[PDB]
RNA sequence: CAUGGGAUAACAAAGGAGCAUUUUUAAAGGAUUGGAGAUUAUGGAGCUGUGCGACAAAUGCUUUCCUCGGUGUGGUUUA
RNA sequence: UGCUGUUGCUGUUAAAGGGUUCGUAGUUGAACUGUGGGCUGUGCAGG
């Protein structure tokens, strides 16, 4: 993925919170860039995260896998449903 | 895969002398299969050769005169103490008249005579006559 | 003269902890040899020697506090008969050691070789701390269990 | 005197003259010209030999300097060594980066551990290609002859024959002199296919 | 090709005799060891940064300009991947055959080439311990 | 798990030494307290060891880093002192 | 068991960014004779840092990011 | 008696290649650090 390669650089130069509280924190605050939530987020919990993201103009990206799938990605060994970069690190 | 590039490199120069070809490319070189070609050559069994650079494991191109019967390399490079150039000569050579067994020896590679001379033993690399 | 050079230290817990005293059996740690003949770096009273063959008695063994009756440099254990080397191959035992001897073993009738190994048991002093693939040198002593019949000499 | 900057501490007492004259050239040099202004002010040299070419005429003036100003001595070597011999007549001049060279161990633990460059044959070659820079070498054999001889030729690009040719035998006798092995020189037109100019 | 199976192909890069950079490549050493870190630090490995110099920027070779390899460049700039590249392709490889199989469990070619690439990872792994490329305890996990 | 817990409090030992012997006393390791003590002392004495040869390790870094410092200062001064003597 | 030889090999180590200039003089600081042992102190040689001179350095600190002279029967080099 | 084969056997059809891979001890394993130079005399040296 695209969404893999751009994690993965993150997760060596830049900086994110893991988690839907921390991530809504981050949000209510301008420091986040992009939000990505796993395809396995319950409706009522995606809907919130969404309109966050809608009110503070933030980037939203939808990952293909579920929780497992997305913390296997970030190379964490448990789920997370929602990450958010807050710092792009050497990405884009 | 390749094990012995002196063995190789033996072998494709019998080939050549077998089927009469005047010149025969060699590969890889290393420093073993020149002094075993220098030997040859010192006894006159092959002409002349040049080794070509190639930044890796160089070629060899070898200049063939008809005097070469047959080269051969001896695998594993058994022990050959002053009193086994006998044996050796018994074994694998045509006659006690002409051919020669080469030695890897702590004074250098050379043929059986030279290395008897000097009294020194040594591995058995190969054969030629 | 002689009660002038009896000197009393204190019992350390990282050594008497074998329900019978630790002692050298060659001095008598309580009095201070006039004429310095067995005293270490901090000025307690520790016998050793030196094993001849060149072998260079360890700062450890002249200065350190272990008891140990059968090292070669602190005690009446000697080195005679053979020197060999070896590998350390384990090092599970207390004050033991199990090395490895590689060696080819020569075929008359296919002119070849074979691999083979002996293992030996020995006695290894405070003084090394060999681990497991380190070269040792070890020397023959008498027999120390029913096994140990070597001393390691030098950890390499 | 403003122009000793141009060679090591050790000559600058008692000069010979021909490293004298070098360091003088090398000065002037350091301010003339517009390529030679801005890497000359950090470059000094430390010897200058003279070497008799036999059978021929002209000499060459052998430029010894460290070899930490290698890469300095690489950007202009054209320019330099064309306005030193600018400045001598009637004499070629060679710019040779001082190398030392680790003599082969005799144990095989020892072997292992020498400096790559140290070695014989990489300050041999590296020493060659100081000889004539500009052109690469193109081509490497050795012939060995019936008599156990060998010789070495080296191949050039042939498109640079008509800058090098009538310097390729005073760079022999010098690669000789320095190294005290032989070396011929032969040209290529065609370095890819090997294909050897035969004029 | 000749690991793991039946294959004998020869195609392969001939590096050049001549080794000096082309005259008309005016390109600082600095310069290029700074592309070098910059495309890493965009996430590349160092087959695809040599892949762009060779490319878009004329740079045949990185060693033939600067002296030093790629890796040993970002080894000396903290930007070497954390596990070796190849070894990271055949991980990456043998995780999504497993993902696959996950669902198609009677695809039994696709079972074959998975114990290849294991097979292949493990030696790997082997290899890389032993040059201390790698932890001890370095472990492959399916 | 009691005397575990104790000397975590006391801070006799970290967590991760508190974790593997809390999984290997419920494995079974440890026979009785002494036991589980002894190890514990154990654990401290390879800990002692190797802090004290690091330890050692860092002041060589120390030093070294301080030698190049001056050997690179020096010289800055010396090539500074040498621009001024023309 | 001792020793000469070092070509062919083996063992071990390393995996190349944990990889780190020779000296001079100066100041500043923290065992030996002495009649011989003893005791008891000076006085040093011998440790870091501050200067200073003299060399070097396998990689440039004067850095790096903020028409004419020479050459073989035209080629370089400045113009 | 080269019908036990290291020297030194046989395995398409006579006896004998495992159905195919993977793989651990084992065995085996590519180059490279390396032409010493001058002086005189002497040799069917040779181009
Ligand atoms: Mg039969
Ligand atoms: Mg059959
Ligand atoms: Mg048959
Ligand atoms: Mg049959
Ligand atoms: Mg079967
Ligand atoms: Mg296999």
């Amino acid at each position: 993925d695209t969404i893999n390669a751009k994690l993965q650089l993150v997760m060596k130069s830049g900086k994110y919170v893991l988690g839907t509280q921390q991530a809504l924190t981050t949000l209510r605050q301008g420091r986040s860039k992009l939000v990505v939530i796993a395809n396995n987020c319950p409706p009522i919990r995606r809907a919130e995260v969404e309109y966050y993201c809608t009110l503070s103009k933030t980037p939203i990206h939808h990952y293909s896998g579920n929780n497992l799938d997305l913390g296997t990605a970030c190379g964490k060994h448990f789920r997370t449903c929602v990450l958010s970069v807050t710092n792009v690190g050497d990405s884009d | 895969t390749m094990m012995s590039v002196l063995a190789n490199a033996l072998r494709t120069i019998a080939s050549a002398e077998r089927r009469g070809k005047r010149q025969v490319l060699i590969r890889p070189s290393s420093k073993v299969v020149v002094k075993f070609l220098q030997v040859m050559q010192k006894h006159g069994y092959i002409g002349e050769f040049e080794i070509i650079d190639d930044h890796r494991a160089g070629k060899i191109v070898v200049n063939l005169n008809g005097r070469l019967n047959k080269c051969g390399a001896i695998c594993p490079r058994f022990d050959c103490a002053t009193t086994d150039y006998e044996k050796w000569m018994k074994n694998i050579l045509p006659s006690r008249q002409f051919g020669f067994v080469v030695l890897t020896t702590s004074l250098g590679i050379m043929d059986h005579e030279e290395a008897r001379s000097r009294n020194t033993g040594g591995k058995v690399l190969g054969f030629f006559y | 003269v002689a009660p002038q050079y009896y000197h009393a230290h204190a019992v350390d817990a990282t050594i008497q902890h074998e329900k019978a005293y630790q002692r050298q059996t060659a001095v008598n740690e309580n009095m201070h040899r006039p004429s310095r003949k067995h005293v270490n770096k901090s000025g307690h009273i520790r016998y050793s020697k030196k094993i001849g063959l060149g072998f260079k008695t360890p700062a450890k063994a002249l200065n350190g506090k272990y008891i140990d009756r059968k090292c070669p440099f602190t005690s009446n254990v000697v080195i005679r008969g053979r020197i060999l080397r070896g590998v350390v191959h384990s090092t599970k035992m207390h004050r033991t050691i199990i090395i490895r001897r590689n060696y080819l073993h020569f075929i008359k009738k296919y002119q070849r070789y074979q691999k083979r190994h002996k293992s030996l048991a020995v006695h290894c002093s405070p003084a090394f701390d060999p681990k497991q693939g380190d070269e040792v040198v070890i020397g023959q002593c008498r027999p120390l269990s029913k096994t140990i019949r070597y001393n390691v000499l030098e950890v390499v | 005197q403003p122009h000793l900057r141009k060679l090591r501490k050790l000559k600058r007492g008692k000069p010979s003259d021909l490293e004298e004259s070098v360091a003088k050239a090398l000065f002037e040099l350091e301010a003339s010209h517009k390529t030679l202004r801005q890497e000359l002010p950090r470059f000094h040299v430390n010897t200058v030999r003279e070497v008799k070419v036999p059978r021929s005429k002209k000499t060459v003036l052998v430029v010894f300097y460290p070899l930490r100003f290698l890469m300095l001595v690489r950007k202009v070597q054209r320019a330099l060594t064309s306005e030193l011999e600018k400045r001598h007549p009637g004499c070629l001049v060679m710019l040779v980066a001082q190398r030392q060279i680790t003599k082969r161990p005799t144990d095989v633990y020892k072997l292992q551990k020498v400096q790559r460059s140290k070695t014989s044959t990489a300050v041999f070659e590296n020493i060659l290609n100081d000889m004539i820079y500009p052109s690469d070498v193109v081509g490497r054999r050795w012939r060995c002859r019936t008599d156990g001889s060998k010789l070495m030729k080296v191949f050039l690009d042939a498109r640079d024959r008509k800058r090098i040719e009538s310097r390729l035998r005073a760079v022999a006798y010098v690669y000789k002199q320095l190294t005290h092995r032989r070396v011929s020189f032969g040209f290529m037109w065609n370095p890819k296919l090997q294909q050897v100019s035969t004029r | 090709v000749r690991m793991h199976g039946n294959g004998r192909g020869k195609a392969s890069s001939a590096l050049p005799y001549r080794r000096t950079p082309p005259a008309w490549l005016k390109i600082a050493s600095r310069n290029v060891v700074k592309m070098v870190c910059k495309s890493s630090r965009k996430g590349m490995m160092p087959s695809q940064i040599g892949m762009e110099l060779r490319d878009s920027m004329g740079i045949a070779q990185v060693k033939n300009v600067t002296g030093r390899k790629i890796l040993r460049i970002l080894k000396h700039n903290g930007l070497a991947p954390e596990i070796p590249e190849d070894l990271y392709f055949l991980v990456k490889r043998a995780t999504q055959m497993r993902k696959h199989l996950e669902r198609h469990t009677t695809d039994r070619d696709t079972k074959y080439r998975l114990i290849l690439v294991e097979s292949r990872i493990h030696r790997l792994a082997r290899y890389y311990k032993r040059v201390k490329q790698l932890p001890p305890t370095w472990k492959y996990e399916s | 798990r009691r005397l575990l817990r104790k000397y975590r409090a006391d801070k006799k030992i970290d967590r991760h030494v508190y974790r593997d012997l809390y999984m290997r006393a419920k494995g079974n390791v440890f026979r009785n307290k002494r036991n589980l003590v002894e190890h514990i002392h154990k654990i401290k004495n390879e800990k002692k060891k190797e802090r004290q040869l690091a330890e050692q390790l860092a002041a060589k870094h120390l030093r070294d880093e301080q030698n190049r410092n001056k050997a690179r200062k020096q010289e800055l001064k010396k090539r500074e002192k040498e621009r001024e003597r023309a």
